[PDB]
């Protein structure tokens, strides 16, 4: 997804627990940009969080 | 009036890349779909894809996602379709069409409505 | 894959009224309005003809028709002429942003 | 009889209808700290859309539970909108004017 005037999505990839609780693996989701909040006050653009 | 120019003859080894250039003369280049697709000698019309001007939204067809690409330059007005892996049967005339209106409030890409048509790039691997 | 099934041959005379029919799946012409017909001479390209299934654009006079009922589509041309006889294509909307084209037919005058 | 439980901050959507005319209700009109509720008599139409078109995820968060998110969006990227008519719109407003100067 590129520039608009849209609200868009931010395509997010995360670890995630598997079937196996001592375990992890790759998966990824889009997200609203009011539901993301950056991680930390430091400046990195690639690193975020849930509002929660 | 709205006008729509590519390039006359093309000739390209197998297994190349190729790039096809259609300028757009006459109305606003970001505010309609720009639509390429092909038509082998005999056989009949075979759509390819479309790309918005504004963004750099584009979408394929199948047997096409990662063949192909388009982009486009909105200072000149020219949308570039860039196309590798060429081969035998790939000696075909490319059309560049002009598609719905941009309205940003319903999805006006998929309708057929090409009211204008390029002269057309012959693309030959003989 | 394969596309809209379209007969490969029409046949017809001056002065009469022809019918030719394209029909698909269940998901291209079933439940979308987005029926089109273009036409196209052996080294030129096309035009359009008919959009919206029985809407017609201006610059195409009043010799050209159109239907929409289940899951095929029918352009209706009456009083043909010698200069009818080129390639006919039927395009439609196949759903998640994708276009399909006809597999082609050729009008013949008798 | 029956209440509809919609959930809303500015407008009432498929509430009640006033019997005759546009009746307003406040605790005290002096007051500006409160909330003054104007019933309207006629329904105003109104239609959103999110033209967009999503595709639903499946992610196994934990044993047996599935967690459920957009995987991606097919076609073109547009605005998801409300549509209301002008001329009804003003109008209505226009009426309730017309009982707000009773009061003013
Ligand atoms: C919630 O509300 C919002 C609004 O708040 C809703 O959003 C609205 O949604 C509706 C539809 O749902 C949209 O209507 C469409 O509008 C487009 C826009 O066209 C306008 O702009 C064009 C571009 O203007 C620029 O160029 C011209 C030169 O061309 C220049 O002069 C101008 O200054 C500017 O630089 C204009 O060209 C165009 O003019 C046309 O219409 C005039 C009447 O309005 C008429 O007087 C003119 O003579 C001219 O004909 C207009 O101002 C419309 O294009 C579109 O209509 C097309 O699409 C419908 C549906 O597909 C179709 O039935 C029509 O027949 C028409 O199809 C033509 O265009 C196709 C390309 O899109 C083309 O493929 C067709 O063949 C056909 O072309 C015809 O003309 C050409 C010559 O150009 C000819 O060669 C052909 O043979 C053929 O005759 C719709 O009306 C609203 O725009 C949109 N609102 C906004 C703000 O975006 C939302 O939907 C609501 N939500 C819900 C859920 O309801
Ligand atoms: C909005 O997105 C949905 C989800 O992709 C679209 O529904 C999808 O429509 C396509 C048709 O182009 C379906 O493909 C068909 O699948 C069947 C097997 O189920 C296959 O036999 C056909 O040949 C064809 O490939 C696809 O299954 C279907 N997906 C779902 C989940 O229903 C929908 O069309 C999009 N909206 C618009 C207006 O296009």
């Amino acid at each position: 997804v590129k520039n608009g005037t849209v609200e868009e999505m931010k395509n997010c990839s995360f670890n995630t627990t598997t079937e196996i609780r001592d375990k992890e693996k790759k998966e990824y989701a889009l997200f609203y940009k009011p539901d993301i909040v950056p991680l930390s006050e430091t400046n990195n653009t690639s690193e975020y969080r849930l509002i929660n | 009036q709205v006008q729509l120019v590519q390039s006359g003859a093309e000739v390209k080894k197998p297994g190349a890349s190729v790039k096809v250039s259609c300028k757009a003369s006459g109305y606003t280049f970001t505010g309609y779909y720009m639509h390429w697709v092909r038509q082998a000698p005999g056989q009949g019309l075979e759509w390819m894809g479309w790309i918005n001007p504004n963004s750099g939204r584009t979408n394929y067809a199948q047997k096409f996602q990662g063949r192909v690409t388009m982009t486009r330059d909105t200072s000149i007005s020219t949308a570039y379709m860039e196309l590798s892996r060429l081969r035998s049967d790939d000696t075909a005339v490319y059309y560049c069409a002009r598609g719905g209106w941009i309205s940003l409030y319903y999805d006006s890409s998929g309708y057929p409505n090409f009211d204008y048509w390029g002269q057309g790039t012959l693309v030959t691997v003989s | 894959q394969s596309a809209l099934t379209q007969p490969a041959s029409v046949s017809g005379s001056p002065g009469q009224s022809i019918t030719i029919s394209c029909t698909g799946t269940s998901s291209d012409v079933g439940s979308y309005n987005l029926v089109s017909w273009y036409q196209q001479h052996p080294g030129k390209a096309p035009k359009l003809m008919i959009y919206e299934v029985s809407k017609r654009p201006s610059g195409v006079s009043n010799r050209f028709s159109g239907s929409k009922s289940g899951n095929t589509a029918s352009l209706t041309i009456s009083g043909l002429q010698a200069e009818d006889e080129a390639d006919y294509y039927c395009c439609s909307y196949a759903g998640s942003s994708t276009v399909i084209f006809g597999g082609g037919t050729k009008l013949t005058v008798l | 009889h029956g209440i509809r439980p919609v959930v809303s901050t500015q407008l009432l959507l498929n509430g009640s209808l006033a019997e005759k005319e546009i009746v307003i209700r406040s605790e005290n009109l002096t007051n500006n700290a409160k909330i003054i509720i104007v019933h309207l008599h006629t329904p105003v139409e109104i239609v959103c859309t999110r033209p967009n078109n999503n595709t639903r995820k499946s992610v196994r968060i934990g044993p047996g539970q599935t967690f459920y998110a957009t995987g991606d969006i097919i076609g073109d990227i547009k605005q998801a909108h409300c549509n209301i008519s002008e001329e009804k719109w003003n109008d209505t407003l226009q009426k309730v004017g017309i009982e707000l100067q009773k009061h003013f």
